[PDB]
């Protein structure tokens, strides 16, 4: 049965490149909350530059100084939820691939044992043909439930950028309007 | 006088202000462009796992994803440009207009100083006649007096000089004032629709893959 030594084969370079996704969705998200971090460090520098202009000028102005506050918060959402439906999934199936990889090895020590006591006992036997079984069952329930999981937190996030985008429309057109007819 | 004091004091305030604001910018604009290509190789590494992959159903998926990304990382290619040429090159050079009206307030006091460098010779000439006055010569006595009438007139022309000076800045200066209103109202939706078509190409774009989620069976 090649199956065990095929899926190993397949464990090897899935682990690397999710390793690979996972550190540059981070750096993502890593470089995500420093634009965020900027729209809050923007609205301090300009807060200060309504402090000596025109009167007619200043309402112009710091109308959209509330907004950028405002966009602070909802980037912040998008930098934290990525976190946690992209490196969190990705992290996941880190940790579990490599207990997955260390169920290999458990049916290899019962298959030199196999080996160890075929070339003479019916426990490295029966040991073996149940964790040639166990481990089997195990390995596969661990595929569907890792495609579902990479279904579902594919589907959490399209409905939250939908909305987040909605948002921001909804929230800079309540701007541009007002200033198009002021 | 005094409302020259004034519109210089708040002015390279205002101008410190406006420059302490330039430097965000230049750094929002490095940052976004430092996520797009942290987007894009984030994009290039979802490819590869796509394609290193033995189900089919998540290898379409994944690729479908990976090229998403690709079209964010150009979305933020463009949002970043479109910050530099259209808000940051707005600043650079209107602190470079405020530099104008730094150069024509010491063009102002420039003519000043010239119209005392003339006064400052002709308290010369009014001296150097009491000496010529006192002792015995008639020589220099036709001599400096007429050059006593020609600085009585250079102080008068350098000072008339330094009087239309100091109006042409106050003209100048409401010149921007005008311009300021009309303008920044429009320069200032002139930049938010960039976010806009940002942000609508972002929905535009997203709700296109959702369909491609659900085709997982
Ligand atoms: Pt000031
Ligand atoms: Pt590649
Ligand atoms: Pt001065």
């Amino acid at each position: 049965d090649d199956f065990f030594e095929q899926e190993k084969n397949f464990l090897i370079n899935y682990y690397n490149r999710i390793k690979d996704s996972c550190v540059k969705a981070d750096k993502m998200t890593r470089s995500h909350k420093n634009v965020a971090d900027d729209y809050i460090h923007t609205a301090a520098c300009l807060h200060s530059l309504a402090l000596e202009e025109p009167t007619v000028i200043k309402k112009y102005l710091l109308k959209v100084a509330e907004l950028f506050e405002k966009l602070r918060k909802v980037e912040g959402r998008v930098s934290s939820d990525e976190d946690l439906k992209l490196t969190e999934l990705l992290r996941y199936y880190m940790l579990n691939i490599e207990a997955a990889k260390d169920l290999l090895y458990r049916r290899t020590k019962a298959l030199i044992d196999y080996e160890n006591s075929n070339k003479a006992q019916q426990e490295c036997c029966q040991k073996f043909e149940q964790l040639s079984e166990s481990a089997k069952e195990e390995l596969i329930n661990f595929k569907r439930k890792r495609v579902a999981a990479f279904r579902k937190n594919l589907i959490e996030m399209s409905e939250l950028e939908i909305k987040h985008a909605r948002n921001n429309v909804s929230l800079l057109q309540s701007c541009i309007d007002l200033f198009k007819n002021n | 006088d005094i409302w020259f004091e004034e519109k210089l004091q708040e002015v390279e305030c205002e101008e410190q202000r406006l420059r302490k604001l330039h430097a965000v910018v230049e750094t929002l604009v490095n940052h976004r462009k430092e996520l797009a290509l942290n987007t894009a190789q984030f994009a290039k590494s979802l490819a590869m796992l796509g394609s290193s992959e033995d189900n089919t159903a998540l290898s379409r998926a994944l690729s479908q994803l990976a090229e998403v990304e690709e079209k964010i990382e150009q979305l933020h290619q463009e949002q970043a440009n479109n910050d530099f040429f259209l808000l940051a090159e707005l600043l650079s050079d209107y602190i470079r207009l405020l530099a104008i009206v730094r150069a024509a307030f010491d063009q102002r006091m420039k003519t000043w100083q010239r119209w005392q460098d003339a006064q400052a010779t002709l308290q010369k000439k009014r001296e150097a006649e009491a000496r010529l006055l006192w002792a015995n010569k008639p020589d220099k006595l036709q001599q400096a007096k007429d050059e006593i009438l020609e600085w009585e007139s250079r102080v008068t022309q350098y000072e008339r000089d330094f009087e239309r000076i100091s109006t042409v800045v106050r003209k100048e200066v409401i010149r921007f004032e005008k311009e300021k209103s009309k303008d920044f109202k429009n320069h200032v939706i002139k930049y938010l629709e960039t976010l806009l078509y940002s942000q609508q190409q972002l929905a535009k774009y997203w709700e296109a893959f959702l369909p491609e989620a659900k085709a997982i069976s």
